[PDB]
DNA sequence: TCTCTTCCGCATCGCTGTCTGCGAG
DNA sequence: CTCGCAGACAGCGATGCGGAAGAGA
């Protein structure tokens, strides 16, 4: 089959954050549609912009505010 | 209070600039904070009298950040500064002049120091002073008539009380002068302590005790010294000059042990006189001219045993000359505070290195035993040579995917077990051991959760000192660590983040950590703080390793406990990854022994 | 001449004043459209003020050698869109080195502080030092607080936007190098290398001596806070899965390695993503079998 | 002379 | 048959983080 | 209505105490 989306290429550790957003449908949709490697993984285009910001959180989350 | 655009507090309207402001080298802020220049010609002169009038928010390398408050100037009018001595001198060193706001702020915290005092003579507290106006005043006041027991005037009051009375008139501007008159005082029968010939007090230690014994009385208050900078010497040489019956409070029995063993380095009071009070074992308590316990056996609340009944009997009953308070950090707890007033001391030293909390009863230390008497600089004593050049570092170990998994989904308090407990991080450990052990160093190994202490010093195959560890194991294992040549590195527990005195410790690991604590960050750093045998000032001698997860809010609790480190002048390098992992045989290196990690991780909850 | 370094000075900074969102600043419209134009400023509404673009930040970053340069080269290319001869132009900063469009040109560098004529435009004119093409002032500490002695808006502006302004004074300002400050300014488009290099440039003299002078924290951790917020490297692509023909999966492979759209592949899986600009191109060659 | 270590004597960021 | 030492629960407490009511514009 | 306190609860771990059990005489 063809599929058309983006490509996310990151940590493997980052890679398993967002397959249990996907999983769990935080985002109210599966935007992953085929995982690719244990690096990179293929979602739709339309929730990259959302799905960046929930990244961020995560990243405000890990870290502290001076 | 004018704020710019760019969120900042502008101080123009508020102060003008001098002249020759080049040669003088401090800001004063009329929000009280002084930041001084440590470049400047004059910065020893300003260094001393700003750690003397303000304590300090920062001292990088560069430019140092002081923050005026009552309690600080409290301290300036204690150690013999006076209100026009210290605006004088503030504003010749302001580069900018003193705000009206400061010139007046200054004036309100130092005319209350000496008008109240608090002197324990035969048993019985009494609050005595030369003015009978503030007394009267004070007595108007509620609760402490209160407190009351049921020219100069003086009026007696309850030991239990002592806190409450003591807390009040902090409250209304009349703090209580705790300063004990040791050479005029023939009731307490002097000790036989003496400062033996070999001791030679270190340049920062003999100010501590100048600004403690600066008049013929001894100040009650808080010395603060980098960990490993020798606080014990300062306490025995408090002990030595007062010359009367001492009590001192270690935090554990290991720190009575040391304590006990400085004494007898330092001074030449004969064994027989130095005394233990813990339940591991007590040397006749109920005689003995230096008492060492610590706050757990004193502090305890439940009733005692029969054998510890009759040494507490005995310390009740007693006046003391000098109770020496390790680790201050720790009396503003509700039961360790109660110690203050169950033993009845004339000057209460407090000896600390960081003191700061997660809560806001810190301050309660200036009513609890006195005013900050000194602080030492840690870059300086580091530069110096009196304590170990350590490079701080903070190795990010990335997270193991199938325990992020787990980790991102998990949140019933689960996740400090899981990404403490983190293959990388152990395997990270595991190298750095390996790599320093090679380098003839001493590494302490510190695990705040005991399942992640147990479980790397059994894979790793080296000794563990944690809670149930008897006293006499955990000793035997110090003095191996001290003395064996095999004995190359150790796994702590929150019981030896403070007090454990071990020179030789070049290296030092962090595996897992209680929440952002500032204190336990810089306490643990202080195990290899001490001078080294042959010890360059500008080599490095000592290291620190702060293992951390990548993507956990151990990143988070990392930069927190750091904020007390960074403002006495320490970098943490951040080290992304370490060269050499890959061709070193370390465990873990297979999925299926993370697989079976992650199970016992998990079923452990 | 002493005065003319300090002309050039000003109204260069006037320029850069007028940049960041400085209400003092030097008004012009022929300024404001040639930096809109510049690529370094966008408007869009004439009637409000420009704001500033993502090259506009990192422009303002740059040191005045090369940040002068950087506008000259723009105006350049642009005097040959707007119709003035670049030849013309390029012979008169040649001859600055060792007609109306001349006069335009001289009044445009006039304007930007290169050159000045002193007597109400007169046909002789005195180039700038900057025409022919500074110690430090910033203390930075290992704790992210940096200490700027300016008296000058326009450099606390610059410090302003990747740090958070704590106190002001004549002779110093002290900010800090939070992440959240240095995030947002690489957010606007500023890059970390960026930021280190206008740390290190206004060095004060203090730092030099230590080596690195920039203590090696504050300058990784920068670097560290940009690279936080590439940890996803999103790229556009389309896949291709249920490889049934895996020997001609290989052969496609080979195809979309030589046409240079291949981005990604996973032969262990049987699998590639291609650009969705050559997307059309291998299904042509699918199509075509 | 037991020289320091690669990683605490050089930046391991990749930047 | 007694006495000393080891080991395991009770109870409490220190330190920190996180929370569900309370209070303020 | 929204936003920020703010002391209490919970987790962990550590300590003192008591009791039971094993080794020694
Ligand atoms: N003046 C001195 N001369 C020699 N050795 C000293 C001196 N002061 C301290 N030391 C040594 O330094 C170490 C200090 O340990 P300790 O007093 O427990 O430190 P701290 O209480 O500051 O953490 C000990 O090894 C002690 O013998
Ligand atoms: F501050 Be020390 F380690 F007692
Ligand atoms: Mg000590």
């Amino acid at each position: 089959n063809v599929l058309k989306g983006v490509l996310i290429e990151c940590d493997p550790a980052m890679k398993q954050f967002l397959l249990y957003l996907d999983e769990s449908n935080a985002l109210g949709k599966k935007f992953i549609i085929q995982d690719i490697d244990d690096t990179h993984v293929f979602v739709i285009a339309e929730l990259v912009n959302v799905l960046q910001e929930r990244v961020g959180e995560l990243m405000d989350q890990n870290a502290f505010s001076l | 209070t004018k704020v710019d655009e760019y969120g900042a507090k502008d101080y123009r309207l508020q102060m003008p600039l001098k002249d020759d402001h080049t040669s003088r080298p401090l800001w004063v802020a009329p929000d009280g904070h002084i930041f001084l220049e440590a470049f400047s010609p004059v910065y020893k002169y300003a260094q001393d009298f700003l750690v003397a009038i303000a304590e300090p928010v920062c001292r990088p390398t560069h430019v140092h950040e002081y923050k005026l408050t009552a309690y600080s100037l409290y301290a300036a009018v204690s150690v013999g500064l006076q209100t026009s001595d210290i605006t004088e001198y503030l504003r010749k060193l302001s580069k900018t002049g003193v705000p009206d706001g400061i010139m007046q702020f200054i004036k309100l915290c130092t005319v209350s120091y000496g008008k109240v005092k608090l002197v324990l003579k035969h048993n019985r507290y009494f609050v005595e002073s030369c003015h009978p106006d503030v007394i009267q005043h004070l007595l108007q006041d509620p609760v402490i008539r209160e407190c009351r027991l049921r020219q100069t005037v003086s009026f007696e009051v309850k030991q239990e009380m002592i806190e409450e009375l003591q807390k009040r008139c902090i409250h209304l501007e009349y703090p209580l002068l705790a300063e004990y008159d040791f050479r005029n005082d023939s009731v307490n029968p002097d000790i036989n302590i003496d400062l033996k010939p070999t001791a030679v007090l270190r340049p920062y230690q003999e100010k501590s005790l100048r600004k403690m014994f600066g008049n013929g009385r001894a100040r009650s208050g808080v010395i603060v010294l980098p960990c490993g900078a020798g606080k014990s010497l300062v306490g025995v040489t408090a002990a030595c000059t007062v010359r009367k019956r001492c009590l001192v409070l270690g935090n554990s029995a290991v720190s009575v042990e040391q304590w006990k063993a400085q004494f007898k380095m330092w001074s030449t009071i004969d064994d027989s006189q130095i005394c233990r009070f813990t339940s591991d074992a007590k040397d006749k308590p109920i005689g003995c001219s230096v008492a060492i316990s610590t706050y757990s056996m004193l502090g305890h609340t439940t009733k005692r045993s029969w054998e510890a009944e009759r040494v507490m009997e005995w310390l009740k009953t007693q006046e003391w000359g000098l109770m020496i308070l390790d680790e201050v950090h720790t009396i503003p707890a509700k039961m360790f505070r109660r110690v203050l007033t169950i033993v009845q001391a004339h000057c209460k030293l407090g000896l600390t290195a960081t003191l700061v909390r997660e809560d806001d009863k810190i301050v309660d230390l200036n009513f609890l035993i006195g005013p900050k008497l000194y602080e030492a600089n840690w870059m300086e004593l580091q530069n110096n040579g009196y304590i170990a050049k350590v490079q701080c570092a903070e190795v990010w170990c990335p997270m193991s995917p199938e325990f992020y998994r787990e980790y991102v989904a998990i949140k019933t308090k689960k996740r400090i077990l899981l990404y403490t407990m983190n293959p990388n991080k152990f395997r990270a450990c595991q190298f750095l051991i390996k790599f320093h052990e090679r380098r003839n160093d001493k590494i302490i190994v510190f695990a705040d959760n005991v399942f992640a202490l147990k479980e790397y010093a059994i894979r790793l195959n080296k000794p563990y000192i944690y809670g149930p560890t008897s006293q006499g194991e955990r000793m035997q294992i110090l003095q191996n660590f001290k003395h064996n040549p095999k004995i190359n590195t150790i796994f702590i527990s929150k019981v030896g983040d403070t007090s454990f005195d071990l020179p030789e410790a070049n290296v030092l690991i962090q595996i897992s950590s209680h929440g952002g604590s500032r204190r336990q960050e810089a306490q643990r750093l202080g195990r290899v703080l001490r001078a080294k045998k042959g010890m360059v000032a500008e080599e490095y001698n000592a290291f620190f390793y702060s293992l951390v997860s990548q993507d956990t809010q151990e990143m988070a609790y990392s930069t927190k406990r750091q904020r007390f480190l960074v403002d006495q002048g320490y970098s943490f390098k951040v080290i992304t990854k370490l060269a050499g992992m890959e061709e070193e045989d370390l465990a873990f290196s297979t999925k299926e022994e993370q697989q079976q990690l992650l199970q016992k991780v998990l079923a452990a909850t | 001449v002493p005065s003319l370094d300090k002309y050039a000075e000003e109204r260069w900074e006037v320029v850069l004043h007028f940049m960041v969102g400085s209400p003092s600043a030097a008004v012009s419209q022929d300024l404001a459209q040639l930096l809109s134009q510049a690529g370094l400023m966008k408007s869009t509404e004439p009637g409000e003020p420009p704001c500033i673009t993502s090259a506009g930040f990192q422009f303002l970053l740059l040191d005045t050698p090369a940040q002068l340069w950087y506008f000259m080269l723009q105006y350049l290319q642009t005097a040959q869109s707007r119709g003035m001869d670049l030849v013309e132009i390029l012979s008169f900063l040649f001859q600055l080195s060792f007609s109306d469009s001349l006069l335009n040109f001289l009044q445009h560098l006039r304007e930007f502080g290169l050159v000045f004529q002193r007597k109400r435009k007169s046909r002789r004119y005195y180039p700038t030092r900057l025409a022919i093409n500074q110690p430090g002032f910033i203390v930075v500490e290992t704790n992210y607080r940096l200490y700027a002695y300016t008296e000058s808006e326009l450099q606390i502006a610059l410090i302003a936007l990747f740090s958070e302004m704590l106190y002001r004074f004549p002779n110093m300002v002290v900010a800090q190098v939070t992440r959240e400050s240095v995030q947002q300014a690489i957010a606007s488009g500023i890059t970390a290398q960026q930021i280190i290099h206008f740390l290190r440039t206004r060095a004060h003299p203090v730092m030099l001596k230590q080596t690195p002078v920039l203590p090696p924290t504050i300058t990784d951790q920068i670097r560290l806070w940009e690279l936080e917020r590439d940890r996803l490297r999103f790229t556009e692509g389309v896949l291709y899965n249920q490889f049934l023909s895996q020997v001609d999966f290989e052969l496609l492979l080979a195809h979309a390695r030589e046409l240079g759209v291949l981005v990604f592949e996973n032969s262990a899986k049987r699998l590639m993503v291609v650009t969705p600009a050559g997307h059309s191109d291998v299904k042509r060659f699918w199509k075509r079998q | 002379a037991k020289e320091r270590p690669i990683w605490l004597r050089e930046s391991t960021v990749q930047g």
